[PDB]
């Protein structure tokens, strides 16, 4: 759970593959849970390059692409505590107060 | 040269933030629309049936 | 019970069908009882997009068509109960005081 | 006043959110004013990009993106009065004569 | 007085409901009064829609349906003043010379 | 490269004007065309009434 | 003669523009005689952006959008004679022999 | 036989054309005899994009439009074999099992 | 400098893989609707010619 | 066959070519057979440096520039058998198990 989906609920292919070098994580509201019946309203994705210092993210109720630039990270992945990612949970988020910002 | 790839990263930057918009309202108006219309045409279609037979059909 | 009629009491198809994705419900007096000696003088009916925000009904002895649009529910159909949908009875419901409006 | 609305009249926000980087300006007939009973049947709205040259504007019944493109400012936002932008009044402007053009 | 009907003088209802968004106002020979024993014979009735440009009226001993169409109000209800609409009086009006016109 | 990224950017400013047309006549009209059929329906509510009783129904 | 109508017949205007660099040529039967008292059946109207290579067109009585794509021509404006468009006469032209081509 | 009709029993054109790239495919009770004393009480239409990957269809006594979406068939018509369109017989077809669905 | 000519090396390569996505399905979805929207049409057509003549009009 | 196009169907020129001192090998569906007619929906295309010890390669339904990046070779075109470059055939390939990768 958590990264990138391969696969839609229609059973076609998320025809997506990342960049070269980027970490992805992936959160919706039901997870994997690919029962055919259910309906993900929301979702909030985060990614990185592994080489790179800044976590870009966003979220399915939001414009623009919110980033937190931290220098001291520079070889973590996204599924790395120490990223302050935006995991399952706070899904939405349309707006942001303190944490992250890209205005 | 090195500038000129310091001026592409700037521009990449640039043209992947143009405050890309929600669409989940503009489609939504859209579902509600639909199953008005259809309420609609289902009501011609109970009041015809009813001058047919004098009575509104049985349920199911 | 409570699902659009698939024929009227004269023997011919109640010859229509829904939209691709719209829940609908109906009620009336008697029912189902297709007892050939019965008359049915009243209809309450609502349907509703699964993936809508609203739920639209209306009533025999009554003009325009009625809506709630509560956001909270957005995956429903109309048999759920938590739609708060004209159920059997209130068939009729010739005026409306506080809980749904068109006007 | 003057910004970007974040509601509608009817209660639901504005959903929509600016660039990283770019000022925008909204005028209406009635201002701020939500007193759920009044109607705006006119806008004039204006945006800038704060590095940028150039100040787009648009009016309610008009086509077109209309721009000035005046190489004076370039770290203005339009909130300056030296930006030539639409304020409030002239909200319609479905013509315009000799001051900004994009034809 | 002045609005929509709500009962015949039969004691029964007027069993008739206005669109969603639409303004009435009906007038007759002796007004609301429901004294069991007098009898309107003629009546004046107009209609417009809320957010239209366009008043439409007839009256008792007329055909067609006579329109005013002036785009300045637009905003407004046939109470209001400023519409021009057919009042208390001149209900019949079997001829129209130069004010309203569908011919 | 940048002359790609001035390409990129000459066609986001062309598909940003494509002479988006003002939607208030077409709207107006059924608005108007509402009441019409409105008024036109509640003619033959006063007439059906006055075959009942001989009279027009009372204001309000 | 022959260029975007500015107002309809019933004095209101023609409420439409063309976009930044497109010309457009329109004919109708009886030209720009606004005498208050004809009715244009059918029209013939064509677009070319100055820029562009393709010059469009479509009539009343047809459905499409009928283009010529010719090279040759890259910075005239559908005014000029060597765009091969749809001028006075010919204007419902509901067939398409050997010309121009969308199927 | 099998194609679009052009002209109406009444001797009036079918006034009506396709899109620029997608093939169509009719039938009726009596194919193309315009013997100018039948009549067509049913009729079974299907059309399909040359690229797209579903051919739609609809028949006479139904309502909603029914497809297949195959992925198999990308660059056919539904003039070919393998699309399992509607051909001539089952025109009417008020009922559907197992084959195609829109609901 | 031999090390700008490394690094301009170094970001020539990042830059040409930025995962460019297979714009396949994002087309045959227009092309759906357009066949779709075309074969509602034909249907108002059809029920239109059978109004006119009590017949749907002969192919071909 | 198997190298660059030089005009689409269409029959405008492919209007690109190589670097000065790079080897670039193509593949498609139906190879060089410019009929008219037909409809190449996959491609698979490879290129090296003459000098360079990588071969690129990418194909239709793939992101990613997928490399191979042996040392042995190095004054090769793609043209040559040992290069392990995809061939005609394989032309789709959305997914790769153990022979190329750029993740």
């Amino acid at each position: 759970a958590g990264k990138i989906p391969t696969t839609t609920m229609g059973g076609k292919d998320f025809t997506f593959k990342p960049s070269t070098n980027v970490s992805v994580s992936y959160f919706t509201t039901n997870g994997a849970t690919s029962t055919a019946g259910t309906v993900n309203t929301d979702y909030a994705v985060n990614t990185k390059n592994s080489s790179g210092n800044r976590v870009f993210t966003s979220t399915n109720n939001t414009s623009n692409i919110w980033y937190i630039e931290n220098d001291a990270w520079k070889g973590k992945a996204v599924s790395d505590s120490d990223v302050t990612a935006l995991g399952t949970g706070d899904v939405g988020k349309s707006d942001f107060s303190g944490t992250e910002w890209k205005s | 040269t090195l500038i000129e790839l310091l001026i592409v990263v700037a521009i990449i930057g640039i043209l992947a933030a143009i405050a890309i918009p929600q669409f989940s309202a503009y489609r939504v108006k859209a579902y509600n629309s639909a199953a008005s219309s259809d309420l609609r045409n289902l009501k011609t279609a109970l009041e015809s049936a009813f001058a047919d037979d004098q009575t509104y059909p049985p349920e199911s």
